[PDB]
């Protein structure tokens, strides 16, 4: 769906909607600056700190940050309560989310099946202009190109060793059909982050792992099996060490022992990207009796470096809340958008993408293909918003103001 | 998974057998009073909308939030979503309380629960044909079985011939052969020829009980914590047996096990496994590591369907240094689910109520009784005023009556006080 | 010395005094549609709440609770503050308790010594209409018939596998002696707590246990042996589970833990009846930060089956300091007993109870055969009440109110 930043590439001044991404030119033209203050070395060994109100696209800034960087850098996100978990120590949390943003690039000879589609768990057929088949569908590869939105018609190349499918565009409303066999061998260049290599090399997670047993933890013996043969291979010349981009949500959850390794992980040259994300104006740090702006120590503020993003106009979450509309193909009425937009004012915008998928299967009982103003205002008196629900609870508790208007 | 026999706490949903599911019409519109239900339009109609967003498969890593006050329909609409889904579907009622455990962690008592709250449909229809061996040979082989009340010999598929000859096999082996693709040899067993001289042999078997051919119908409908408490033991007793403290029979590697012949039975498409619903009642008294594993619980398709629910307005998260939230749940999880608001019940729709419970409970009594017991519906919880009951039926039929009065009434709430009245009286 | 709950079997209303029980009628009725309740199977897993002011005789109503269930049904209190020891996990405190409750019938042949008594550690004779026989006493068997307050003269039947002594009667101020001689054995029902058995089964306690090792920590290999035997004996039908009854007093000190395994303990088919004793009006939850009524969580208040007692009249307390007098063997004069029930008026009937003992010996030293209201006097005067002690140790302290009438 992300595309990549959006901005300009000599005078850095972003465009109101481009490359998936949509408004906050002020936080994507301070993004833009950062990615430049990096490549010329200015900045060396500092973290990003993307504070804002909340779902005003924290996650596809940085995301955006990625793809301006590199062509297969790797991104992860990371909530800061997710560290905190019953089995799994914070120090194997955090190895784990640092491991998944390192990255190797080595050239390898793989089979790439290329040529167009036509569609039907299941079975979907291939053609090229010289060869036809058809190829059983499984059940992991129906999920993968559901995500990539894959139609018949479309041009496609499926790299069978790492799984991924790349659009490369159609034939028909653009790209003709490629001439030999569908599988062909070729010096491709890999891009697999380090706890993806531990997590190859290491015993596979069998069906139902959440159903019992230890989580992810990777045995300090096969990590030092990894860690040595991509040493070997730097040495060599076979693998190249590319340092991704680390995304921290909920920050203000973050231990003080947390802000001390990432500091000791951030220490390394070939460290990655980490961005910060607080959705808090003031809160408390954990670990420290003291108090701070966004819940860093006294030591962190002055190191990290501070981008805002700003609440969205009726305008700019016009077209928003119609990406995600199209997305969960949901067809809406010009005016049921504008009172979908207008939840998004006081409300916030990810309970108005919430509406979507509701007011959809009641328009479906009522048997429309129109969402209108009607379907989307039984969704907000049906599911509340979270400030609405804990005034509707309040009230029930203790009848804070009386019939006359007397407190208590 | 035939012996495996499902253990269900019912006294969890004692108080709603009155309640049959979640009445509406087709158009989606909550009936005034259907399937044992009295008010909470607004609620049940919201819920009733969540039902089919399951079944058309739109909960992508969503749950639903219960927001009201005690006894407003929380526990009530959560089984209601449950009866709804299908039919013999798991509904797991549990309290942030009972996570908080003495000898297992917050989440292993958390795991089980949510054990508790995916399913197994099962629809084996299986042909045993078993007994000793006769062999003939035609053009493709026939061989007549011999069991312990009957005698019968038939005409093989060559597709058995195929898979007989891999399993070497003798005159007088006692076999257990299937049409729906099944192959199982006993080599050289059978009692029949067995001297009194060999003890430690154990190379016999007896010869079948019954007849050759036999029609198996297995229609199984068990947890997968119940595969778990059946393959724990080295089975009646166990619904009254857990003296023991550690409780140290169920092991990682012994639900490893479980997980592997689960997913043998799906492969071969005998039996699919359904997800259900897990109902967390107290949802503030979840500790912040909880809510962490709930979110990763919610990222996975064969979860179930996460029902939450909390009395509380603000309350500080449990597992984080005093942050204030809404009904106590991290913004993390508040955002992953819907939020359903609970409304309380007037003194008209509480009398209403007292009518389908005394109904069901097998309570007769007058139309003044019904108005009194509203009265303390009103002015105390609608748990307590549904409670008196129980106890006005025995004052009745001990002073010779049938129909519960006024009187009867008047001496239950001087006899049982609710937990309010009880510590003001102490003063 | 109580003979059961002492309500009538129709009207189920109580007497004032019958069946060892004095007073609280309200409780005892309540107390008796609880056990109609559970007989119906209209309460199914539900507890018992006794709540009311100190000293009510809330252990005497569920001791009533019990011998009106069945004939030999186990009944154990517990105090909550027990749970927490220094040695035994409160796991294994609680699993005890239970275990004390839940008893087995099984019919077994076994010697039951009947016969008239001529009294004096000691030594006491036996007599038949038939045979005469001298019996030197055991340390344990003297302390177990003191109890049960056995006089020459009465008939009684020792049964010695149990070792519990039964008075059958008396032959002189009637019942006649029995004929052939003492030993006889019969096939009787015997009714043995599953904690009895483990106890009985497991290593038996060295003199001066308290002195120095381990508590009453039952292994879980030998709990194993009996439950597996039990189990067994059920399906031979050998043996009858019968749910007790267990008591738990200062129900505000359990912890959120505690809760969690009486709920689990009280989920099983075969579970006791659970009777709660709170002497507090508002206390907070151990555990839990939030506070509630008896200190019970949010979700048991809901589930329990709440019952009062009430505060004794002069009258009633008139009885139980007499009934208490003369188990302590004591002679009072009308004017003293009137003065000890006055004292029971203001401060506890269990401080009133403590004043029968001293001034016995006080009144042992004046030499006299009636404990009057000066000797009374003398114990008030000498040994002070808790509300009275804190009182005079608070004006030592710090003079809170001067000479002038100044606060200060
Ligand atoms: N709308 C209703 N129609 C019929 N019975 C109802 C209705 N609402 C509540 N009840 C009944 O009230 C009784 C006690 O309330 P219950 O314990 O279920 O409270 P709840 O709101 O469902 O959940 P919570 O325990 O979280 O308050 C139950 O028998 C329940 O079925």
């Amino acid at each position: 769906h992300i595309r990549g930043l959006g901005v300009d590439a000599d005078t850095l001044e972003p465009r109101p909607s481009s490359q998936g991404l949509v408004g906050q030119e002020k936080a994507r033209k301070a993004a833009a600056v950062v990615l430049e203050m990096i490549k010329q070395g200015k900045i060396a060994g500092r973290a990003v700190l993307i504070a804002g109100p909340p779902s005003t696209g924290k996650t596809a800034i940085a995301m955006g940050m990625a793809q301006s960087l590199g062509q297969d850098v790797p991104f992860t996100t990371l909530a800061a309560s997710e560290i905190f978990s019953l089995e799994m120590s914070k120090t194997e949390a955090l190895t784990q989310a640092f491991r998944k943003s390192i990255g190797v690039r080595i050239k390898e000879e793989s089979e790439i099946m290329e040529g167009e589609v036509v569609e039907i768990q299941g079975k979907l057929t291939i053609k090229t202009t010289d060869m036809e088949a058809i190829y059983d569908m499984g059940s992991k590869m129906i999920d993968a190109m559901t995500k990539e939105r894959v139609m018949a018609g479309d041009i496609i190349s499926i790299d069978k060793s790492s799984g991924k499918i790349t659009k490369l565009g159609r034939s028909y409303a653009f790209l003709q059909c490629p001439e030999g066999e569908l599988q062909k061998r070729k010096e491709v260049v890999h891009t697999v982050s380090l706890h993806e290599i531990d997590v190859i090399n290491s015993r596979t997670q069998g069906f139902l792992a959440l159903f019992s047993g230890d989580t992810g933890e990777i045995r300090s013996e096969i990590r030092d099996q990894i860690n040595t043969k991509v040493a070997e291979w730097k040495e060599e010349g076979k693998a190249e060490i590319v340092p991704g981009v680390l995304f921290i949500d909920e920050v203000h959850m973050l231990d003080i022992e947390c802000f001390s390794y990432i500091n000791r992980a951030l220490e390394s040259d070939l460290a990655p990207i980490v961005i910060m994300a607080s959705n808090r104006g003031v809160s408390r740090i954990r670990g420290t009796d003291y108090k701070s702006p966004h819940g860093l120590p006294l030591d962190f503020l002055d190191r990290v470096v501070i981008i805002n993003t700003h609440p969205y106009t009726p305008d700019e979450l016009r077209q928003i809340l119609s990406i995600r509309a199209q997305e969960e193909e949901v067809d809406l009425t010009p005016d049921a958008l504008a009172l979908l937009t207008k939840i998004g004012q006081e409300a916030g915008l990810r309970y108005a993408s919430n509406l979507i998928t509701t007011s959809q299967l009641i328009a479906a009982k009522r048997r429309a293909k129109q969402v209108g103003v009607e379907d989307v205002q039984r969704s907000f008196k049906l599911f509340y918003d979270p400030a609405r629900s804990v005034r509707f609870v309040q009230e029930s508790e203790k009848r804070l103001i009386g019939n006359d208007g007397v407190v208590d | 998974i035939s012996e495996v026999r499902g253990n269900t706490r019912d006294h969890r949903t004692a108080a709603h057998t009155h309640i049959k599911g979640l009445g509406l019409n087709s158009s989606g519109i909550a009936e005034k009073q259907a399937a044992g239900f009295v008010g909470q339009c607004a609620a049940r109609e919201a819920c009733g909308v969540v039902v089919d967003l399951i079944k058309a498969h739109k909960m992508a890593g969503r749950g639903v939030l219960l927001a009201g006050g005690p006894g407003t329909g929380k526990t009530a609409l959560a089984l209601a979503i449950s009866q709804e889904l299908g039919t013999k579907i798991p509904f797991c009622p549990i309290t942030g309380s009972e996570i908080y455990s003495t000898e297992v962690k917050k989440t292993e008592v958390l795991m089980e629960n949510f054990r508790r709250a995916i399913g197994l449909r099962v629809r084996e229809t299986k042909d045993v044909y078993e007994g000793e061996v006769t062999e003939m040979t035609p053009e493709t082989l026939l061989i007549g079985l011999k069991s312990a009340r009957g005698q019968k010999k038939l005409r093989l598929d060559p597709s058995i011939y195929e898979a007989i000859q891999k399993e070497r096999v003798q005159v007088g082996d006692v076999i257990y052969i299937e049409t729906n693709t099944g192959a199982c040899k006993r080599v050289g067993r059978s009692d029949a020829y067995a001297t009194e001289f060999d003890l430690e042999a154990e190379e016999y078997v007896p010869i079948p009980k019954g007849e050759v051919h036999k029609k198996k119908e297995i229609v199984q409908d068990v947890t997968l914590h119940d595969l778990d408490v059946a393959n724990a033991r080295p089975i009646i007793s166990m619904m009254g047996q857990l003296m023991k403290p550690k409780m140290t029979e169920i092991t990682d590697k012994l639900r490893m096990e479980i997980n592997k012949v689960v997913q043998k039975y799906i492969n071969q498409g005998v039996a699919e496994l359904i997800p259900g619903v897990l109902f967390i009642d107290e949802a503030h008294m979840l500790d912040i590591e909880c809510f962490t594993y709930l979110n990763k619980a919610l990222e996975s398709p064969i979860a179930p369907i996460v029902v939450l629910a909390s009395n509380r307005g603000i309350a500080t998260i449990r597992g984080a240094d005093d942050l204030k939230a809404a009904h106590g749940i991290p913004p993390d999880f508040l955002q992953r689910l819907l939020i359903i608001p609970t409304h309380p019940y007037e003194p008209d729709e509480i009398r209403r109520i007292v009518r389908i419970r005394a109904q069901t409970e097998g309570v007769q009594l007058t139309d003044a009784a019904v108005d009194r017991v509203a009265e303390h519906g009103v002015r105390i919880s609608l748990r307590y005023c549904l409670q008196l009951l129980a106890p006005a039926s025995i004052l009745a039929r001990v002073n010779g009556r049938t129909q519960v009065d006024v009187q009867d009434i008047a001496e239950a709430e001087e006899l049982f006080l609710d937990a309010r009245r009880s510590a003001n009286i102490l003063t």
